[PDB]
């Protein structure tokens, strides 16, 4: 206020400061570009490890004795003596061990140990996610910035939907959000091709066979009613803001806050740290 | 006895109520209590040629208290517009009060009074007082404490209404 | 239902009016639409009395603001006003406003409502309004529609919606079309010219840098308006309806002056200025000849309207006065003005009957403004080449009219207005014309046939002739002397008050353009003063309005010429004092008379000397005492002359106290009435002035002469501390108690309890802060005098039958937290030292509740909250709290005693602690145990 | 914090900084701001109390500036203090 | 200037049920700052009158007493002394 | 669930051990990622330095705005809302001689700091006295030696009466290993010993001096007392550890002081300097 009330030397100097600030903003845009290049470069390194651990969890790949031992030193140093092997466990025969290829409910347990996302999981969701095979992440390079999440399910043995891979996308605004970071903007996701409404865990099913009292026709009814589930992660809030969606936009903003918290939790903790969360040591 | 409705009108805080109260009882009043609505006070003057009587409608000068204010002007036969010489805003409010009086009753005689002249701190002077010269309404500088020009507005109005320029009060 | 409401709400009786208003607002809160529609029906019906219809429209205008749309700042909720009812009211209001059948009161009410509705709706939500208005104006020349549009321009149209909105171009097109139609009646052209004035008022708030969309519009509209006005001025209408022709001319010239003043020079070209100048002169001449038709008295307003129109014509000529004027058009102007500036028989009769109105108009304080004032403006404004020519014209016409007693007064007034112009009148033949002018003026003075007013105008205008031409007249001094003497002699011989007052004002002008003492010589100046005071005496018997102010101004001028002391004349000073006193006391409430009596009186007392002080005393003082006694009969109610009297009583006492004490005559004169004023009076200003006067009197009168009235100064102190006076009056005590201690230093001691009782009783009663320290400073001061005597009173004195120490010690030391100011604070330290060193058991043990013990909880205890959690305090003894306060300011500025033994607050109080440690160790240690460690240290380190 | 130590909610630090910006004295007592902070928190308490009183006079829980104004109306000494 | 949260706290402590608008906090804060400035100016007047030239509890109690009306002033002084005592403890 | 963990077969147990190994390898990859980010951040700091230098010259008044920069600032003002900077007609009538009587921005860095939420609460008036002489605040990244970032505060010895140091600097250090979340974790900090002109002008202690003919020891002796006090310049000389006292007393000391110190340093480095103009005007809030 009184800074403006000061003589025009003050206004001209602070105008020069604002010009320099715009120059800082341009340089900071270029800084953001360079960084996004750098996280993309190191995400190309991140991806092999995540794929390898996912293949191990799904049972498509087996560990190696060197990996086993070096994990042994790592566990001994961590003090997490729960993972240690015992002679009683060694007594288990190969036939007993091979009854399950992958780790039973690995990702289920990891998400249950995860603070907030665990609340979204229902019993039917827990049953379904046993068919989850990977969680993948990607960066949006073309056009507007953002990042994408992906999940993999064994649709061949999955009795709930035919979707082999489901992808969820996150978005940021065009210019630099203040404080040098990006602020959220609306997200988009895929639609799940449920095999049937009974197996649709996002829906509760009612079966009715009726003879209409008015028209006296004979009909069989299949009825649908959506319910909350971990796959409400998909079908995200439609748009950031639109004229026809305002009444929806209330819940859209609320669910956007919740979904961005969930996605940030994923991106920071679960994908980079999955084993400790499964074992609960990350708690 | 001829009786006339006089609507005393003017900005709030300016001296309208104490002026009528002193004409009614003779004693000044230091403190300010804002009038709400209107009070009607029947004045009287003893003159040559006989008697003059007024019903003075003392209107609230504050818009928050001017409930149904213009409805008080209906049968007004004369009016006083009071402003304050120490607060120029009350003088700039004058043309609006005059227009409101005219709209309801077009050609009654109006007298304009500059109250509280008995202070050295007057902020508007006769030089700035020009609304009269155009509209041709009488103007006096009065005060309610010192009683300077205390009776002249009523005298001028009574002369105008009775049509008797030799009228004078006793 | 609505009907009895609108009847009752009109009643003068407070009860019925209030109940009807309240029922109306309640009902409108319940269902707005029903009440709105009922009011519109009442306003619509012709069967209702016109008072009811006016009341309906005015109340509806009020109710709209609070129940029409939330766009209003006021919005009384529950406003069920559907688009259905709003459209019905929008219809009804236009049907009322535009109907020629309706009384103008109904049209004005309806327009007043339409203007309110337009406030929130005009350019966007009610588009039919302008369509109807423009249709009516353009196709029917409706006067009602033009008046309504003019109100809309006045109250709701704005700059953005005028220029960028559609309003401006549409209106200017409509107006120009109405003025261009030959068939349009004259009254319609007048209404369209008023509407043009409104449009020009909108356009005036413009600047050369602004948007071209505004700039080009303004330029084109001004060009077209000038063309149309120039074309209109060529029309003639003959004898029919001359009043409307005058109004038509009047509004045309008003528009022309507006365009001339409020817009750039490029918008109103010089050549157009010349053309309009010619037409303006011709219109002036024409308007003069209707003024001969005025003699028919066909309509009474004819003279009034002629003057009103001529005001605007002369104002336009004033605005273009820098244009060159040819000789014949100056002759036309001068002839026309001499016809116009002629006094009416009515004003002539009024001035002859009551000279006070003449004085008020001449001195410049009359409220009225007329064509003579505008002629003054015209001649005051001319530049030199025009002014030197006009002066020759008017002086020549004065010569030829000397035989006529009709036009000569007007010609003299015109010359007067010429001479008030600031420029120098210089020319080839002004010497000759000037000599003839002074000769004819002298003959006007000599002649016995001259009517009153011509003589008065000549008396008033000779000073102006001498003043303007003081360098051209070779013998200015004898001319001035002879003219002044002749005017004064005429005024003395005349029996007309008007000529006397004219001569007094002319004297004021001579005092303005000459130093009378030097030009006349001392004896002639003294005789002039004698004559002037005689005339003032004669005139003053019948002064009213501003005549007292004018007399006081001329008396001020007389006083300024008084001779110096070695030749000063006693009786003229007596006469001057008598006049200033008499004129002032004849009109005590007139503030101008009071203030001018102030300058006059200070001038008189400016020649004051100790060598002649007694004379002034004996001259003034009895009259002032008469004033005091005459206000005493009236209970000292506010009369500002009494105020000025008291002020100069004070300053008169301050003028010559070069002796150690003022002469006892002043005491003998003033003391009784002035005390009679401090007693038996109840007003802030009168007691304030009387107490400063009385305090100054005590401040310089002899104690030996004053000892007889010492009980009276006691009564003054007591009654000024008594609650009969306001606390505002009580605060003035400081100077007076200081004065009495100066002048009764030793005599006051036996009566200090009578001092103490009054000071304490006001102390405990008052909640005014600045008051109580003043009383407490005194109570401090008493103990600095002697704490023993002070406390003996304090212990003996009681309020509510309790010892005053129990009242004083607590309240004083409570307020010692807010007592402030180094000296005052020093007075406290000295006071406490006097107490502490008196050291009676009361001082050792009286509880002064010095320590707070806060009520529990960190929430903030409001006044209301204090009703259930009041704060609490600890009853520490007197010495505990005071030393804490001491050491505290030391902070802001016996083992210790062993090490101590090895003018300013800090120096002052440190010895006290040294003296305390030297005289009460046990108390000092006792207090030490109650002292805090931080205070103990500061006390220690200050002592060390 | 110093406000909590003083038993006050309102900021002692902001009061001290506002006092500093005026340069009202060459050195500052630590009692001055704390005391003043309490005084102004008291004024806030009184004004607010009357404001809630007015809000309920408006039959509701939510105060807005009109209701602050009526609060000042409800207590004449604030009326002369604030105008 | 912003005392918003502390205004909220005082409001709850004096009226737990009550709400308050941001513009109302701004107006209340304006009152607070104006009264602060008048008190501080009077305090500076005192500090100028006496060479002491130091502002502590005392000049503030004086300024509050001079400026605030008696019933406001008494409890304002009460709260000032309470806070000073609580701080000093 | 310990029961479940015991219930896992041996085979799944070596699978989990290998997964822990994969997490560790990801930890080393994160270390390399952080190294690359630190290097590129230092590069961009080098890119930044001139514009901070230029605005610092503007702040000190050493440089005057050139009308191209003035016009660019004006057009930025037209964007969003900064109409405070639009120069009015009244100021254009002024002359440089009258305006240049005050050179630079009065208390730019003082107000910028006191506008910062966490940091402002530490600045006492005694501290604020020195900050009046602050004209520059620079950042330096400890590429050499132990990793960390160093804050720089600059003063003029010929101007300030407090200390003879033109530049006062504060240092932060991180551990050689990354944190669990992948972000850097802190090591004990260090601060410079300010070369105060005199102990009276010292701001971080309170002194008392006194003379006694001490009867107890037969000594006519002078005593001086020094007591550390709370102050913003206690931001320097951060605490250090002594093992026996570290276990008992300095455990709480590192729990409290280190957290506040690191938070203040992070707030400064991130929020303040990059938007120093906005923090000065408060627009960065
Ligand atoms: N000094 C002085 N005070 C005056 C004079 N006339 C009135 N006052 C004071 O001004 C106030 C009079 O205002 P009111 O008559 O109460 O107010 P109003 O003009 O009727 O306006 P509302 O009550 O708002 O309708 C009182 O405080 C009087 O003491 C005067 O001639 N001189
Ligand atoms: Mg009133």
């Amino acid at each position: 206020g009184y800074v403006g009330g000061l003589p025009k030397n003050v206004k001209e100097k602070l105008l020069s400061l604002k010009t320099l600030q715009s120059e800082l903003f341009e340089v900071e845009k270029e800084f953001q570009v360079e960084m996004f290049e750098l996280e993309n470069k190191f995400l190309q390194k991140y991806k092999p490890i995540w794929e390898q651990r996912s293949r191990i969890i799904s049972g498509q790949e087996q560990p190696k004795p060197e990996q086993i031992a070096k994990g042994q030193e790592i566990v001994e140093s961590l003090n997490e003596t729960e993972l240690l092997v015992d002679e009683e466990e060694k007594a288990q025969n190969d036939s007993e061990e091979e009854q399950v290829k992958g780790i039973p409910s690995f990702w289920l347990t990891a998400l249950e140990n995860l603070p907030i996302v665990a609340d979204t999981i229902t019993d039917r969701d827990a049953e379904v996610l046993e068919y989850l095979q990977d969680i993948g992440l990607e960066y949006l390079t073309d056009g507007r910035p953002g990042f994408k999440l992906l999940f993999r399910f064994d649709s061949s043995a999955n009795p709930f939907f035919t979707n082999d891979i489901l992808a969820k996308t996150y978005f940021y605004q065009k210019e630099l959000g203040y404080s040098g970071d990006f602020i959220y903007d609306h997200a988009e996701g895929a639609e799940i091709s449920w095999k049937d409404n009974a197996h649709n865990v996002t829906v509760d099913l009612e079966m009715r066979k009726q003879r209409n009292k008015t028209t006296k026709q004979v009909r069989t009814i299949e009825k649908i009613t959506p319910i909350e589930s971990f796959f409400n992660f998909f079908d995200p809030p439609k748009i950031q803001n639109e004229d026809q969606d305002e009444e929806l936009e209330e819940d859209l903003e609320e669910r956007l806050a919740l979904d961005y918290s969930i996605g940030e939790q994923l991106k920071d903790k679960l994908i980079p740290r999955a084993v400790d969360w499964f074992t609960g040591a990350a708690l | 006895v001829p009786t006339f409705k006089l609507v005393l009108v003017g900005d709030g805080g300016t001296g309208k109520t104490t002026f009528v109260k002193r004409h009614l009882t003779g004693e000044f009043e230091k403190k300010y209590i804002a009038t709400i609505g209107v009070e009607v006070h029947p004045l009287s003057f003893y003159t040559n040629f006989g008697e003059i009587k007024f019903d003075v409608w003392d209107t609230a000068g504050l818009e928050k208290f001017g409930g149904l204010r213009d409805g008080y002007y209906i049968n007004a036969q004369c009016a006083i517009i009071m402003f304050d010489v120490t607060s120029r805003i009350t003088y700039k409010n004058v043309p609006n009060w005059h227009r409101d009086l005219v709209r309801v009753c077009e050609n009654i005689p109006i007298v304009l009074c500059g109250n509280k002249v008995d202070v050295k701190e007057r902020k508007v002077k006769a030089k700035t007082i020009t609304f009269h010269r155009k509209k041709n309404l009488q103007y006096y500088d009065i005060s309610a404490k010192s009683n300077y020009n205390f009776e002249k507005p009523f005298l001028w109005l009574a002369r105008k209404l009775a049509g008797n320029p030799q009228l004078e009060f006793v | 239902d609505i009907n009895e409401l609108i009847i009752g709400a009109q009643s003068a009786d407070k009860h019925t009016r209030e109940v009807a208003e309240t029922q109306l607002l309640q009902w409108c809160d319940s269902d707005a639409s029903q009440v709105f529609k009922a009011l519109a029906n009442v306003a619509l019906q012709h069967e209702a009395s016109l008072e009811s219809r006016q009341f309906a429209l005015l109340s509806l205008r009020k109710l709209i603001t609070m129940y029409w749309s939330p766009g209003f700042e006021s919005y009384r909720s529950t406003s069920n006003v559907e688009i259905d009812v709003k459209d019905f009211i929008r219809e009804v209001l236009l049907k009322l406003c535009l109907n020629d059948n309706e009384n103008t009161k109904i049209k004005n009410g309806a327009s007043y409502c339409i203007v309110q509705i337009s406030a929130v709706d005009f350019p966007d939500q009610w588009p039919q309004l302008l369509t109807v208005i423009y249709d009516a104006i353009s196709h029917q020349h409706s006067l009602n529609a033009m008046s309504l549009l003019n109100e809309i321009y006045d109250d709701v149209v704005s700059e953005e919606m005028f220029f960028e909105g559609g309003i401006g171009l549409a209106t200017m097109e409509i107006v120009f079309k109405v003025l261009n139609t030959e068939t349009s009646t004259l009254i319609a052209k007048i209404a369209a010219l008023k509407l043009l004035k409104a449009c020009l008022l909108q356009m005036s708030s413009h600047n050369e840098y602004d948007e071209a969309s505004r700039k080009s519009f303004v330029s084109q509209c001004l060009a077209t308006s000038l063309q149309i006005l120039g074309q209109l001025l060529t029309l003639n209408f003959g004898n029919v309806d001359v009043i409307s022709q005058l109004k038509f001319k009047s509004i045309i010239y008003e528009n022309l002056v507006f365009i001339k003043n409020d817009f750039s020079r490029k918008h109103f070209s010089s050549e157009l200025q010349k053309q309009f100048k010619i037409m303006a002169i011709q219109d002036l001449e024409n308007v003069t000849h209707i003024n001969a038709n005025v003699e028919t008295t066909e309509s009474e307003p004819l003279l009034e309207t002629v003057h009103d129109c001529s005001i605007y014509i002369v104002e336009f000529l004033t605005s273009v006065c820098t244009l060159q004027f040819s000789v014949e058009e100056m002759n036309k102007i001068i002839t026309s003005l001499t016809i116009l500036c002629q006094l009416s028989s009515e004003t002539r009769e009024i001035w002859t009957s009551d000279f006070n109105t003449f004085v008020s108009k001449e001195t410049g304080l009359a409220a009225s403004y007329n064509v003579r004032d505008q002629a003054n403006e015209f001649f005051t404004s001319l530049p030199n080449p025009q002014l030197s020519l006009i002066f020759k014209v008017v002086s020549n016409d004065i010569e030829h009219s000397t035989c006529n007693y009709s036009t000569l007064e007007s010609l003299l007034y015109l010359l007067q207005c010429i001479l008030l112009n600031d420029d120098e009148i210089t020319g080839e033949n002004i010497d000759q014309s000037l000599q003839i002018l002074i000769k004819t003026l002298e003959n006007i003075l000599v002649s016995q046939e001259i009517p009153e007013l011509i003589l008065a105008r000549a008396i008033l205008t000779i000073p102006r002739v001498l003043d303007k031409f003081i360098d051209a007249l070779p013998d200015i001094k004898p001319l001035t002397s002879a003219f002044l003497a002749k005017s004064l002699n005429l005024a003395l011989k005349s029996d007309k008050e008007l000529i006397k007052s004219a001569t007094l004002i002319a004297f004021t002008y001579y005092c303005y353009f000459a130093e009378l003492d030097s030009v006349l010589g001392p004896e002639v100046c003294s005789e002039t003063q004698e004559k002037v005071i005689r005339i003032i005496n004669q005139v003053s018997s019948d002064a009213e309005e501003d005549t007292n102010g004018a007399l006081m101004e001329v008396l001020s001028q007389v006083i300024s010429y008084n001779p110096k002391e070695p030749h000063s004349r006693k009786e003229i000073l007596q006469a001057e004092f008598h006049l200033v006193f008499t004129i002032s006391s004849e009109d005590p409430a007139n503030v101008q008379v009071v203030v001018q009596s102030q300058e006059c009186l200070e001038k008189l007392l400016d020649n004051i000397n100790m060598d002649n002080y007694k004379n002034y005393i004996e001259l003034c003082l009895p009259s002032f005492i008469n004033v005091l006694d005459s206000n005493n009969a009236n209970n000292y109610r506010y009369s500002p002359l009494l105020s000025l009297v008291l002020e100069f009583i004070t300053v008169f006492l301050k003028k010559k106290p070069n002796d150690g004490f003022l002469p006892d005559e002043i005491n003998q004169y003033l003391f009784e009435p002035l005390a009679k004023v401090l007693a038996f009076s109840t007003e802030d200003e009168t007691l304030q002035l009387a107490t400063e006067a009385f305090s100054y009197l005590i401040f310089n009168t002899d104690t030996r002469a004053m000892e007889p009235r010492l009980m009276d100064i006691m009564k003054v102190l007591e009654r000024l501390l008594s609650l009969e006076v306001s606390d505002s009056a009580a605060m003035n005590v400081g100077p007076l108690v200081v004065a009495i201690f100066t002048r009764f230093s030793k005599e006051i001691q036996p009566l200090i309890g009578r001092i103490l009782e009054a000071v304490v009783v006001r102390l405990i009663k008052t909640q005014n802060i600045s008051t109580e320290q003043n009383l407490l400073s005194v109570l401090c001061f008493l103990t600095c005098n002697d704490p023993k005597q002070t406390v003996d009173f304090l212990s003996s004195f009681q309020i509510d039958n309790t010892d005053a120490l129990t009242l004083v010690m607590r309240k004083w030391i409570e307020a010692f937290e807010v007592i402030r100011g180094e000296k005052r604070i020093k007075e406290n330290i000295v006071a406490l030292s006097n107490l502490f060193f008196l050291n009676d058991k009361r001082l050792q043990k009286v509880v002064v509740n010095g320590n707070l013990i806060p009520y529990e909880g960190d929430l903030i205890i409001t006044r209301s909250m204090a009703k259930k959690m009041p704060d609490r305090y600890v009853q520490v003894p007197l010495y505990t709290k005071i030393i804490k306060l001491f050491v505290s300011e030391l902070s802001f500025q016996d083992k210790l005693k062993e090490y101590i033994d090895d003018e300013s607050v800090v120096q002052l109080l440190v010895r006290f602690f040294k003296e305390v440690a030297s005289k009460d160790v046990s108390g000092f240690h006792c207090i030490y145990e109650t002292l805090s460690d931080s205070e103990r240290k500061v006390l220690s380190e200050a002592l060390l | 914090s110093r406000s909590a130590k003083a038993g006050l909610t309102f900021p002692v630090g902001r009061v001290h900084r506002l006092l500093r910006r005026g340069n009202y004295a060459q050195r500052i007592g630590s009692g001055a701001p704390v005391y003043l902070t309490a005084v102004l928190e008291y004024l806030a308490a009184e004004i607010l109390e009357l404001a809630g009183n007015a809000a309920r006079d408006n039959k509701k829980t939510r105060i807005i500036p009109r209701h602050l104004q009526l609060a000042i109306r409800n207590d004449d000494e604030l009326n002369k203090l604030l105008g | 200037e912003t005392y918003s949260s502390y205004i909220y706290k005082v409001l709850k402590q004096t009226h737990p049920d009550t709400g308050i608008s941001q513009k109302s906090m701004s107006i209340l804060n304006s009152f607070v700052n104006d009264i602060f400035e008048r008190i501080a100016t009077e305090a500076s007047k005192l500090a100028a009158y006496n060479k002491k030239s130091t502002i502590s509890a005392r000049e503030i109690q004086t300024a509050v007493r001079l400026i605030l009306p008696g019933e406001l002033a008494k409890h304002a002084v009460s709260e000032g002394t309470r806070a000073v005592t609580k701080y000093s403890s």
